[PDB]
């Protein structure tokens, strides 16, 4: 089974911004943080930094991101792309893809050996490297959701 | 747009009102029943304002009893109704037709139409068009008749038809109805023919929605009911008492993607409907 | 797992109307065309996926009723789990009805004294609304004084009619007295209610749409179960028009009606309106194999 | 006064046609979703290149260690420290 | 064969039963006989597949202008109920060019509760030429006379829909007609048959009640 409250708390915690103290470099929070399916692309769980219209728009954006990701997961040509960051944690291989949606930076990563995806959307000023590190450290703590498939 | 119900005693006006409106312009307002017995009509007994305040007059004829005198009384009513106001739409319901054959029903409607036309020719009224509907309480006929009568009193009909046609063409919707929350009187549809079976499906969907919502209260009505063959039925409350019920077919697509695009399209349609003051 | 239910009464009491509406899927207007049941009509109805119900729609007329307690007494009243006696309040021979019920109770005590007796005061729509409940009391006390006489310390009765939803409650409580492993179903339902954080979870049967169990066993309507059963029967009969079968129903993203298995339907009312539909649907699909 | 009502009806017809055209322009089909092309792969360097292209040679010439080695490690540590997210409990519950 | 998307339209737009987009699949000229089969190989009876002949006609101006796919539109009412297909389905189209060779042989008709002269039957048959009909199609003559096509025959087969040509033997059976009965009262009426029944007992107990029950049915 699944627990919506703990996943909601995790997605709310992944909306936390960065405030560096050694170097004065403040970053804004992410626009949205959600977990979606790898089959239909609809929202399993979601969280926003800051109502029905935004939920429908976020579902549309999740559908668009999964539609773009489906062809990228099934393509082996041009595999040495600069926007792909395939990380392997705990002997589980996955592929992370970053995309630009007009003025939005959207980073998606398939949870390894499972039919789920994790998506972080931030503003255009957000750096891509910090998003990659954020999604890597987020996937590091999601070992309990490994091997989960839809029924 | 207040409609006036007229007819002889024990013709069924109160029963029609109880069934439809109990289970402004467009909302199901408190209509006025008028028991009209056979008599001599008083000339201008302060009734000019009353008939000037009626958007469309509705007459009820009992098909079980003899009705030639009823048609004579109806012609007498029209004789001053059209004289006072030349913009009133005139409606006649042939009520209590549940236990009649199709050929008998068609012949009865033809006889009633011919008699009314001949009486109006005798009375010298010209340029008047009286509509006729075969109605009964026990079936969908009275709902459709009141739907046509109400549709004759909404000036924005073609624009709503275009909006619903565009919504249907861009969401794979089989059939979309713009019901009202009470009386199940559908206000607008597409250019596709109003199937009776689909109309009954949508009406009983309205009933299931309202009853289930009323069972759990005291803590914007939305509904998705998916069948085995992927055909979904969707409900979203529009402005004031209006609601939208759409039968949408998947056509071998993703259920959640179709639901998302239908939700976005219907929210856009509701935002467009906010601009036009079609509510209430 | 064969359960022998007896459905007895007087002439015209509406036993076959109950059997047709609850199980054979007939409307209220379609029970007028029913004929007179001659002798005993047996119906083998499959409940859930393991239960089979042998419902005995008995005759109810005087020759049949005198035949039951004289010659066939060693056949109709042996290995009986539930008797359902249908009393018509339109009857002018109420003492004869009570005597027939007394003979039936005597035979059941003689042959299978572990059975369960239920009484349904049918046709309680012709009486005026003010005098209904008192009338239901006025007979029931007498029936209790009858029921405690021939064994049977407990007797449950229901004011029933085919033009309201009380029939569903009466038949649901009659059937649920035979369903095995009710405690396990209640415990699993409580676990699922705690897991999904739901206000109320109700488990039905798919075909008959009778209530099987509830999570709870803001003030709510005490007769909500039977009303939901009637609404679901109407919705199934509506969805039969579109040449398909009802699968799911989501209301306000708060009320989920879902085909839990091939034999049950779940009715979940949650607390938070902001949960996405796919999470609830996925948790429903995970519990699909759990209740099997 | 009825000519003013005729002009008002003409304005109403224009307004209703404009409303129909406005609500017709936001309709999205599934073909628009599948072949949108909005979701494109973007990197920081490519975004900077596009910004310079819209706004509009070897510049660099090849020639402390402790301070840079300390600051780089401290910046990486501060980046990795705030990315550590602790769950408020188990994610999947059993029966 | 071709492929088309089914459509439905109300009587406000067009009065014709079947309309097809003449701009699409331009092999078909305006005057043609077109099959509307819903099956492409291996016809299915349990699933439900029918062949419905019709005569080609173009879309209405309002429907063609404010168009929404639907290469073939069927008027609602009886033809839609006969076909029993959803609002957007896949159908097939042929261009059978032998109008003379595809004539139905016998097309039935019913003239209940109305007096048609013999010449009236001739005129009504003359109006039913180069026009395809189907089963239980309620034709109308002079807006009051009702018909019913209860049987279309071709090569010994009772086809669901047929084409009426110049050499089609259309018959007009009457469901409300005058009847004369001539009962012979002879010495044989009180005789007994081999089973043990009198012949007039058969006449008044088995023949007349059966014929009256059949007439009422
Ligand atoms: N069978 C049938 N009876 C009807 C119908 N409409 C009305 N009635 C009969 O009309 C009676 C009610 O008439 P009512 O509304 O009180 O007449 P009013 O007070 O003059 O409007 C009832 O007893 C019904 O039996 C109908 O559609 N079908
Ligand atoms: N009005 C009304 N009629 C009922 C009710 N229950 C049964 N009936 C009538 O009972 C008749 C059929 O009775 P039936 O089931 O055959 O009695 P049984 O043979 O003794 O079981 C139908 O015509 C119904 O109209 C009720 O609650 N209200
Ligand atoms: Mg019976």
């Amino acid at each position: 089974m699944l627990h919506s409250k703990n996943v909601k708390g995790f997605l709310e915690n992944t909306l936390k911004p960065y405030d560096l103290h050694s170097v004065d470099f403040k970053t804004s929070s992410l626009q949205s943080s959600m977990i979606i399916t790898a089959t239909n692309g609809g929202i399993l769980s979601y969280a926003t930094s800051n109502e029905i219209n935004s939920v429908n728009n976020l579902k549309m954006m999740s559908l668009l991101i999964k539609d773009k990701w489906s062809e990228d997961e099934n393509d082996t040509e041009e595999q040495h792309s600069n926007s792909c960051y395939p990380v392997e944690i705990d002997s589980f291989k996955t592929k992370i893809y970053t995309y630009e949606m007009e003025d939005l930076h959207t980073c998606v990563a398939q949870i390894p050996n499972s039919d789920l995806l994790l998506l972080f959307i931030a503003e255009g000023s957000f750096p891509y490297g910090l998003l990659v590190i954020k999604i890597e450290r987020a996937m590091r703590e999601l070992t309990d959701l490994f091997g989960y498939k839809l029924g | 747009a207040m409609v006036l119900l007229m007819g002889v005693r024990r013709c069924g006006k109160s029963s029609i009102c109880k069934v439809v409106f109990h289970n402004s312009t467009l909302i199901d307002l408190a209509v006025m029943e008028l028991p009209g017995q056979l008599n001599y009509f008083e000339p201008s007994y302060d009734s000019e304002r009353l008939f000037k305040s009626v958007g469309a007059l509705v007459y009820v004829i009992d098909s079980q009893d003899e009705y030639i005198n009823a048609i004579t009384n109806l012609a007498m009513i029209i004789e001053y109704a059209y004289k006072v106001n030349p913009s009133i739409n005139i409606e006649v319901l042939i009520h209590k037709v549940d236990g009649l054959s199709e050929d008998f029903k068609v012949d009865a409607q033809r006889d009633i139409m011919q008699r009314t036309g001949e009486e109006l020719l005798e009375l010298g009224l010209d340029g008047v068009q009286v509509s006729f509907y075969l109605t009964s309480i026990f079936d969908h006929s009275i709902y459709e008749a009141f739907s046509r009568i109400v549709q004759k009193l909404i000036p924005e009909l073609s624009f709503l038809e275009n909006m619903l046609d565009n919504l249907i063409q861009h969401s794979k919707i089989e059939k979309a109805f713009l019901f009202d929350v009470n009386s199940k009187i559908y206000v607008s549809t597409d250019s596709n023919p109003v199937d009776i079976q689909m109309y009954e499906v949508c009406s009983e969907f309205i009933d299931v929605t309202i009853d289930l919502f009323d069972l759990y209260k005291a803590p914007e009505l939305q509904n998705v009911s998916q069948l085995a063959n992927g055909v979904i039925i969707y409900l979203r409350q529009m402005i004031r008492g209006l609601a939208l019920v759409a039968i949408i077919r998947p056509n071998g697509t993703d259920m959640e993607s179709c639901l998302t695009v239908a939700d976005y399209n219907i929210d856009i349609f509701k935002k467009g409907l906010e601009d036009i003051w079609a509510n209430a | 797992n064969r359960k022998k239910l007896l459905l007895m009464g007087r002439s015209g009491s509406g036993k076959s109307s109950m059997r047709s509406i609850i199980f054979s899927n007939y409307s209220a207007f379609d029970t007028r065309r029913l004929g007179a049941t001659i002798d005993v009509e047996h119906s083998h109805l499959r409940f859930l996926g393991n239960m089979t119900l042998n419902l005995w729609d008995c005759g109810g007329q005087d020759v049949f009723m005198e035949n039951y307690f004289t010659k066939q007494k060693d056949h109709i009243f042996q290995m009986v789990q539930v008797l359902i006696h249908v009393f018509d309040v339109e009857s002018t021979e109420v003492l004869k009805d009570i005597e027939i019920f007394a003979k039936a109770l005597k035979q059941l005590r003689k042959y299978s004294p572990d059975a369960k007796i239920f009484v349904l005061l049918h046709k309680m729509d012709l009486v005026q609304l003010d005098k209904r409940e008192e009338l239901f009391q006025i007979m029931m006390k007498n029936l209790s004084e009858t029921s405690s006489e021939f064994g049977f310390p407990n007797l449950i009765g229901f004011p029933t009619s085919i033009w309201d939803e009380s029939l569903y409650k009466a038949w649901s409580q009659i059937v649920c007295s035979l369903i095995p492993n009710m405690s396990n179903h209640q415990s699993n339902l409580k676990k699922f209610k705690e897991i999904m954080n739901a206000l109320e979870i109700i488990l039905f049967e798919r075909t008959t749409f009778l209530v099987i169990c509830s999570s709870n066993g803001v003030l709510l309507d005490p007769k909500r179960f039977e009303k939901i059963s009637n609404i679901m029967k109407n919705f199934k009969q509506s969805c039969t028009k579109l040449k398909s079968g009802f699968k799911t129903l989501i209301l306000n993203n708060n009320i989920y009606v879902s085909e839990l298995s091939s034999n049950m339907v779940c009715f979940i009312v949650l607390k938070d309106m902001n949960i996405p539909q796919e999470l609830v649907l996925e948790n429903i699909k995970k519990a699909k194999e759990f209740f099997q | 006064k009825e000519h003013e009502h005729e002009q008002k009806l003409l304005a109403r017809e224009q307004e209703l046609r404009d409303i129909v055209a406005n609500t017709n322009d936001k309709l999205i089909d599934i073909s628009m979703i599948n072949n949108s092309g909005i979701v494109i792969q973007g990197t920081d360097l490519q975004e900077a290149l596009d910004k310079r292209q819209q706004e509009e040679t070897n510049t660099f010439t090849l020639l402390s260690k402790e301070q840079l080695k300390k600051l780089h490690s401290n910046i990486l540590n501060e980046i990795f420290s705030q990315s550590q997210v602790n769950k408020p409990g188990p994610l999947t519950v059993p029966f | 064969a071709y492929q088309a998307e089914l459509g439905y339209h109300e009587s406000r737009f067009s009065e014709n039963l079947v309309m097809l987009n003449l701009v699409e699949f331009p092999d078909i000229k305006p005057g043609d006989l077109v099959e509307l089969k819903t099956y492409h190989k291996n016809p299915s009876a349990s699933n439900g597949d029918k062949k419905i002949y019709f005569i080609a006609k173009d879309f209405d101006g309002e429907t063609k202008r404010r168009a929404k796919t639907s290469n073939v539109s069927i008027l609602s009412g009886q033809l839609q109920t006969l076909l029993d297909l959803p609002s957007r389905s896949r159908i097939w189209i042929k261009l059978k060019p032998n109008k003379f060779d595809l004539q139905a042989d016998v097309v039935e008709f019913n003239i209940k509760d109305c007096l048609l002269n013999r010449g009236d039957m001739w005129v009504l048959s003359s109006k039913l030429v180069d026009t395809c009909v189907f089963m239980d199609q309620r034709l109308a003559f002079l807006d009051s006379i009702r018909g019913t096509i209860k049987g279309i025959y071709r090569n010994g087969k009772k086809i669901v829909s047929g084409y009426i040509g110049e050499q089609t033997r259309i018959i007009f059976r009457s469901e409300s007609a005058r009847l004369i009965f001539l009962i012979q009262i002879t010495d044989e009426m009180w005789n007994f048959e081999e089973t043990g029944e009198q012949l007039f007992q058969k006449m008044v107990n088995s023949f007349f009640p059966k014929i009256f029950k059949k007439w009422k049915d």
